RNA sequence: AAGACCAGGC
């Protein structure tokens, strides 16, 4: 179902997506 | 230091013999004092241990992370799976008399940092040293051997 | 046949369960600690690095050797490099050991305890021997080393004891119990409603009798029988580790009865 | 930053048992725990000494002169 | 080096108030109705119930240190079942001319009531306690 | 170092407070003891 | 930096006796020995078989403090009754302890196969 | 005597704090009374 | 106030503390270092005339 | 995220469904699915501290939503959700963390002024601060001989990179009293 | 240094390793602890300079501070803390043990005390031995609650010629206190008989708790399983009387006390609902833990903690707070994005409802830094503005 | 408000009593007012006191 | 206190 | 060598 709710153990993926693009350091370079 | 405002220096160091110990040979790397918990609150701390006791035991990473849904009863029954006591405490033997010890330990690994800050680069002793100009007092600072 | 009594439990070539029986607490414990910590052994003690290009540093290898586990067996009849007289070292009571490793297969290249020559005479003796229990036949990765890093040393091992140092004692954990049902009552368990339910039971409940509820607290009782085991690291056979030791504490016990004479 | 030579708390040494675990992983894969027992690591002790470790020194490796 | 007490009380009963080994006990006296007896004890050493037929003694004899066995070849004033030595501190009056006197046995408390050893019961530190079946 | 990068200041009873605004954006524990503290915030 | 050589647990220096035997004034009949370079290993041991010889009066030992490896052990017997001697007694019955030890361990030790 | 009583007074001040929570008193007080202020946070006055 | 009500002096030393529960209250141990380090001006007399000939 | 009532099969929902997620561990399996596309398909959105006065935040993804048509006796009691209004959801509260928290295990178990302490002890333990540092001249570093990850850790530390850069080891504590040293 | 004790003459000892070893008892003057504090020493350099530091500055001068008229260096913890076990009516040791005890104090007059009982074994108590430290002459008596000459509870003090007679031996007995068995060795004996007395208290008790040990973990911070309940239902219903009050309140069916404003006197009450419910949650557990339990024996001794924190840790954390008010509305009119507006219940103005055994929820978590962040504040302010009050 | 107090019996014993505090301060006023007792009057502000009742 | 109540 | 600034310690 490429359409359901989504749990906790997920947000974790989205997270990794976020510095997997923004690292650590975005801020400062940014 | 652990990762909870658990900071303490060493008092002495003792050997594996004169270390207490537990039936399994098992002996404690570090030992601190059961006073640094009750007016520190810190007791994640006390589970941390826990937790990375059955870590130890069965290999997986233990999560320790924020806001989850893992208990300190969960944790518990897991270490019960392993054979050691559900809450942590171990039977030792005084290892100077080798006589069981009338109470339990809390004996479980935990994470410690080696913060910076050994004694001998503080220790600091002088007698009439290099005196300073102006005032013709000693001179400032361990570096410079002040006073 | 006399007086205190073992009776040897499954044992094997890194361990030696047994059962020690009719000797006081007192003794066993001492015995305990002497294999842990008084066994005359063989370590590496000087390292004379010549050349290394590996990304450890000198004295963090050093150590390593320090460590690497070397034959004991004859060890007894060595002496301390202090009571031999001669200056610094020798054959008649030290063991030299080489080391060369050049990077050369383009990936990788290991540094195994296995890799240790002996270039001073052995006399005939076991000693001196990378204890390898490895699988392959290597024990003990030193360290690894890339394209064309180099790394010349030069070890001398020495007798010594787990007192000068950790990186001698031949035993490393051993097992300790007696009386695992709280007859004695030398132990106050932690509980929330059961003690009994909530505290392991231990395997060695087994070669002793239950407690039994309508009997009083024994008192005139004391600590004996102890459920041991001893492991080993190499160096001395697990048997050994438990004779020699068994005999050093005996040898003190002597000089205090012998020093005692000279006075 | 290489393997620890004996477990500091009891002694064991644990020099060889490194290459055994990392491949009784990428290979026969087992998990940790596992394969730490079939190595012969009981207690703890030891048992954190290996399911522990960060090998830098493969990193380190990885530079040149 | 006489004796200084010698009378069978009854269990009246035996309290543990959060003690794993030991309790205070008390009993009436089988002769007067006036003696009557309250007693720390061990009943991990000597264990008692509500209802027994207990003889207490006391007296001092049978002060240096205190030598091991070996005395298995010596007196025994131990013809008993249990044998504490204390001090007993306060002598206070109970009303009437009714007196009894407190004995701490190193930490354990107890107290006598009655008034016949107006000449028997002494105010020293002596005092070996004894007890029976 | 990581830590370090992601600093705070602001030069100078109230300011030092954790407010509620300080949700999310910066991290309620990390913060210099003493001297200079709630002046000195960590994201 | 202030540490001693780790050496200094068992090595006696310079012109000095494991034993060192002085007579006790407190009270009669009485001695305290101090050992050179030792611990509760061999300490306890000798406390211990002491309170065997049921001729001996008295037998405590210590170790003054743990950064230095000595330790002291006080004895007092019967009347004209050594104690020095029941030093030697109680600790020549150890040395037989553990020679039986020694020998019940051997022979049960070729008894196995693995 | 002058020191001592000095510190005497001081000393069990550094144990407090500077909070006036849990009429204006503790550690702001002393200091309040030691300036001998003409207008205290907290005046009030009590009558039988 | 600088360096008159307080300054800086000689003989002195400080190192990090540890409590040990084997000395008299009022004992302080001191690290072989510091002692081999801080002196102390004695006088020469026919008391310890012998024993600072050796000291020296 | 963002929680928009957009279900024409149901109540208020999260934009993001179970089908963005693992399209994204296929991305993450490989090593076009970013970050930038989570934004740029209104599934998520970045509040200031300003807009952030007019929205209504949801904790637990979850939890915070379905229906109700019993509970462990151990967890922490949480409180509920008795509201419909939501515009946005908590990607994790363990993300009001920063670095230094990030690395304290139960930090939501501790005295929450030592978990500040640790917070800045942390900045002076020992390990490894770069791989580069044997060709590095700088004026004082320290490296612990032999690291090790904790036996304990923050799903967070995984962007710390802690695990391989660790500020400590793994001792066998004993909780006891001794020698009194 | 704001104390005449933040300085004193000591006897030298020279010792290895690189640090300056202080006893404990000799703590609390200095204020030191060992997690990396530093300390000063100074060397006298004339003959007279000695003496004057030797005559008047002395450690043992000291015990007795003039500022309290009481002593200022009792027994902390590890000597503190086993003191009290070792005192126990339950508390029994052997011969061989009785022995290397008495060993152990330097004074000993060389002489075995007679067992406190002969019939089977031959043992003794601590309140026995512990007593061999206490020179003759030593007479205290004290009385606590349910206390008279056969204390039930083994409550009170009695030691007469020196020797402990009844009553437990805690804090209160050894401690820094005015009573103090202390405070009276030091008056009736002198500086030195009682500077004497710490290290012999000391040796015996450190090295019986050396065999004894003693620890803590997570399980004495664990509630009964029944207990962990009826708490829970003891904030739900604390809840109600607050859900109550504020239903009495949003219809103007409540009357201002005088001189509160109508909101004000709001506050008032939800603030003394909660602190009373908070206040038996905890209770329910410290009687809940047994004499067994470590944590509460490290209570009890008077070596660390208190009931207060038996309860942050087993029961409910409480409530937080900043300037004196739940934590506010920074928020216009709410406390986090993640609430309703003009919610006034306990749940958003700071209420921690949990145990730290089981965890605080972000929002708890969140508001529980914006009250210790106030504290931090003034112990990083209160700090130098003291000093300066003080110089 | 406690106030301990005089039993005729002589023992002494609880007799709680009524007491009017402000939030502001006035002396030489509010001190000679009908039912007060101007013996026992008190403001924490001292700066007063010593201005109405005399430096001691 | 702070961290415990209003009071506290 | 003196000073200033930042950092960090109880
Ligand atoms: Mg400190
Ligand atoms: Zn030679
Ligand atoms: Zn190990």
């Amino acid at each position: 179902d490429e359409s359901a709710p989504i749990t906790a153990e997920d947000s974790w993926a989205v997270i990794s997506a976020f510095f997997r693009e923004k690292g650590l350091v975005s801020q400062q370079l940014d | 230091a652990s990762r909870h405002g658990q900071k303490g220096t060493i008092g002495i160091t003792y050997r594996r013999e004169d270390m207490p110990f537990t039936a399994e040979g098992i002996v404690p790397d570090l030992i601190i004092n059961p006073h640094a918990i009750p007016s520190r609150m810190t007791v994640a701390h006390l589970i941390e241990c826990l937790l990375s006791k059955v870590a130890a035991l069965s290999g997986n990473e233990g999560d320790a992370s924020p806001f989850t849904d893992i208990t300190v009863e969960g944790i518990s029954k897991l270490l019960r799976e392993h054979g050691y006591q559900s809450r942590g405490f171990e039977v030792m033997y005084n290892g100077h008399t080798g006589k069981k010890l009338m109470a339990q330990i809390f004996f479980g690994p935990t994470y410690y940092q080696r913060l910076r800050h050994m004694v001998d680069d503080k220790i600091h002793a002088r007698a009439r040293g290099p005196m300073q100009v102006l005032t013709r007092q000693p001179v400032e600072g361990r570096s410079r051997d002040g006073g | 046949e006399e007086g205190p009594q073992v009776k040897i439990r499954e044992a094997s070539k890194d361990n030696v369960d047994f059962i020690l029986s009719n000797v006081d607490l007192a003794m066993a414990n001492s015995l305990r600690r002497v294999m842990i910590a008084e066994i005359p052994t063989l370590a590496i003690d000087s390292v004379e690095v010549e050349t290394n290009t590996t990304v450890l540093a000198d004295e963090f290898i050093a150590h390593r050797l320090g460590l690497i586990p070397l034959q004991s067996m004859d060890i007894e009849q060595l002496e301390y490099s202090r009571d031999c007289f001669c200056e610094d070292h020798c054959d008649k009571c030290s063991v030299v050991l080489t080391l060369q490793a050049f990077g050369e297969s383009e990936s990788t290249t290991n540094v195994y305890s296995k890799d240790l020559v002996i270039v001073s005479n052995l006399m005939g003796r076991n000693i001196g021997h990378p204890i390898i229990q490895d699988k392959e036949g290597n024990g003990v990765l030193i360290c690894k080393l890339r394209k064309g890093q180099e790394l010349k040393l030069t070890c001398v091992a020495k007798k010594g004891i787990a007192k000068e140092h950790a990186k001698w004692g031949p035993a490393a954990a051993i097992e300790f119990e007696y009386d695992p049902w709280n007859k004695l009552k030398h132990t106050d368990y932690w509980y929330e409603q059961d003690s009994a339910k909530e505290w392991p039971q231990s395997k060695n409940c087994e070669y002793e009798d239950p407690p039994n509820e309508g009997d009083p607290f024994d008192y005139k009782a004391q600590a004996d029988t102890f459920y041991m085991n001893v492991e080993s690291v190499g160096s001395i056979p697990v048997d050994q580790v438990v004779v020699r030791g068994i005999d050093t504490l005996q040898k003190k016990v002597a000089s205090i009865l012998l020093a005692l004479t000279q006075m | 930053m290489i393997v620890p030579v004996r477990c500091f708390s009891c002694g064991k040494v644990v020099g060889d048992k490194w290459e055994s675990y990392l491949n009784l992983l990428q290979e026969d894969e087992l998990d940790e725990g596992t394969a730490l027992s079939r190595l012969g690591l009981k207690r703890y002790c030891c048992r954190r000494m290996i399911l522990t470790h960060v090998d830098l020194i493969e990193k380190f490796l990885r530079y040149n002169p | 080096s006489n004796t200084l007490f010698d009378d069978i009380f009854q269990v009246s009963e035996v309290d543990p108030g959060r003690y794993n080994k030991v309790c205070r006990i008390e009993a009436a006296s089988t002769t007067q109705d006036q003696c009557k007896l309250t007693l720390d004890i061990n009943v991990e050493l000597f264990p008692v119930a509500a209802q027994d037929s207990l003889t207490v003694t006391i007296a001092s004899s049978l002060t240096r240190s205190w030598r091991p066995p070996q005395a298995g070849d010596r007196s025994l004033a131990d013809d008993y079942d249990y044998v504490m030595y204390g001090t007993a501190y306060k002598f206070e009056e109970v009303s009437k001319d009714l007196i009894a006197v407190y004995y701490s046995f190193g930490g354990l408390l107890m107290r006598l009531e009655g008034n016949y050893r107006n000449l028997n019961n002494l105010k020293q530190e002596n005092a070996y306690l004894l007890i029976r079946r | 170092t990581l830590s370090h990068l992601r600093r705070t200041n602001t030069p100078i009873a109230k300011p030092r407070q954790l407010h509620n605004t300080h949700w999310g954006l910066v991290c309620p524990a990390e913060t210099p003891e003493g001297q200079a503290c709630g002046l000195v915030k960590n994201l | 930096m202030n540490a001693p050589d780790r050496f200094e647990l068992f090595l006696l220096g310079e012109g000095e006796s494991k034993l060192k035997i002085d007579p006790d004034t407190k009270a009669p009949n009485a001695v305290v020995i101090t050992f050179e370079k030792e611990d509760h290993t061999l300490g306890n041991l000798i406390r211990a078989e002491l309170l065997n010889d049921r001729k001996v009066l008295f037998a405590a030992y210590k170790v003054e403090h743990p950064f230095f490896a000595r330790f002291k052990l006080r004895i007092q017997t019967t009347e004209g009754y050594d104690p020095k001697d029941a030093l030697k007694n109680a600790c020549n019955s150890i040395i037989n302890k553990l020679g039986a030890l020694k020998t019940n361990f051997e022979t049960e030790w070729n008894l196995q196969t693995l | 005597v002058g020191v001592l009583a000095a510190q005497s007074i001081g000393e069990p001040a550094t144990q407090m704090t500077l909070n006036t929570f849990h009429v204006t008193s503790g550690v702001p007080r002393l200091k309040e009374i030691l300036n001998v202020a003409k207008n205290m946070k907290t005046p009030s006055l009590t009558v039988y | 106030r600088g360096n008159l009500m307080g300054k800086r002096v000689d003989f002195s030393a400080r190192t990090v503390i540890s409590g040990d529960p084997n000395l008299e209250l009022d004992q302080v141990g001191v690290p072989k270092s510091i002692a081999k380090t801080l002196t102390y001006p004695e006088v020469v007399t026919p008391y310890n005339i012998d024993r600072l000939t050796q000291l020296v | 995220f963002i929680v928009e009532d957009d279900e024409s099969l149901g109540h208020k929902e999260l934009k993001v469904r179970k089908g963005h997620i693992a399209k994204l561990m296929a991305t993450e399996y490989q090593d076009e699915y970013t970050w930038s596309s989570l934004l740029n398909e209104g599934l998520v959105e970045y509040i200031d501290a300003e807009e952030e006065e007019s929205i209504l935040i949801a904790m637990q993804p979850e939890d915070l939503e379905p229906a109700e048509a019993d509970v462990d006796p151990a967890k922490r009691i949480r409180v509920s959700h008795h509201a419909t209004t939501f515009t946005h959801c908590e990607i994790h509260p363990s993300m009001i963390l920063g670095v230094a928290a990030s690395i304290i295990p139960f930090p939501d178990h501790n005295q929450s002024p030592r978990n500040t302490y640790q917070s800045a002890m942390g900045k002076q333990a020992m390990g490894v601060f770069l791989t580069n540092y044997n060709v590095r001249m700088d004026t004082m570093a320290n490296i612990l001989y032999y690291p090790q990850k904790p036996l304990g850790t923050t799903r967070a530390m995984e962007y710390l990179k802690f695990r391989e850069l660790p500020a400590g080891q793994n001792a066998i504590v004993a909780i006891a009293c001794y020698s009194g040293y | 240094s704001l104390h005449k004790m933040s300085m004193m003459a000591h006897r030298v000892k020279v010792i290895p390793y690189s640090t300056f070893r202080l006893n404990l008892s000799v703590t609390s003057p200095y204020n030191a602890d060992f997690d990396g504090d530093e300390m000063n020493l100074h060397v006298p350099q004339s003959e007279e300079t000695r003496a004057e530091l030797s005559q008047l500055c002395a450690v043992p001068l000291q015990i007795v501070s003039p500022q309290s008229n009481k002593p200022c260096m009792g027994i902390v913890q590890d000597t503190l803390c086993g003191i009290r076990k070792l005192t126990l009516r339950d508390t029994f040791i052997e011969l061989d043990q009785v022995l290397n005890m008495l060993y152990w104090v330097p004074d000993w007059d060389g002489v075995i005390p007679t067992p406190a009982i002969i019939k089977p074994k031959p043992l003794w108590s601590g309140k026995q031995i512990l007593s061999v430290a206490i020179p003759n002459g030593i007479h205290l008596q004290r009385f606590d609650e349910g206390t008279t000459l056969l204390s039930p509870k083994d409550n009170g003090m009695l030691i007469i010629d020196g020797q402990i007679i009844f009553g437990v031996v805690e804090k209160k007995t050894v401690g820094s206190s005015n009573g103090g068995l202390i405070h009276v060795v030091t008056r009736e004996k002198g500086p030195q008989v009682c500077a004497k007395l710490f290290g012999n208290i000391q040796k015996v008790v450190n090295f019986w708790l050396l065999h004894n040990g003693f620890s803590t973990g997570i399980g004495d911070t664990i509630a009964d399983g029944p207990t962990m309940r009826e708490i829970t239902e003891t904030i739900a219903e604390a809840k109600k009387k607050v859900l109550d009050v504020t239903k009495e309140a949003q219809a103007n069916l409540l009357t201002a006390k005088h001189g509160m404003t109508l909101r004000e006197s709001f506050e008032d009450n939800v603030v003394r609902f909660l602190n009373e419910a908070r206040d038996k949650a905890g209770r329910l557990a410290e009687v809940n833990l047994k004499d067994l339990n470590n944590v509460k024996q490290m209570v009890m001794a008077g070596s660390k903690g208190s009931f207060i924190n038996i309860a942050q840790m087993s029961a409910c954390v409480g409530q937080q707070s900043v300037e004196g008010k739940r934590i506010a509305f920074g928020f216009v009119d709410r406390t986090l994005p993640h609430f309703s507006k003009d919610d006034y219940s306990p749940e958003s103005k700071g209420f921690v409802e949990n145990s730290y055994l089981r965890g605080l929820t972000p929002q708890e978590f969140f508001f529980h830094a914006m009250g210790g962040r106030e504290g931090l504040i003034d112990t990083a302010v209160k700090t130098a503005e003291t000093g300066y009050i003080q110089r | 408000y406690d106030r301990k107090v005089p039993s005729p019996t002589g023992e002494y014993v609880k007799e709680p009593e009524w007491v009017l505090e402000t939030d502001g301060v006035n002396l030489s006023e509010v001190m000679t007012v009908p039912g007060i007792d101007p013996t026992r009057i008190y403001t924490n502000s001292f700066i007063d006191i010593m201005e109405v009742l005399g430096i001691e | 206190n702070p961290i415990w109540g209003i009071g506290c």
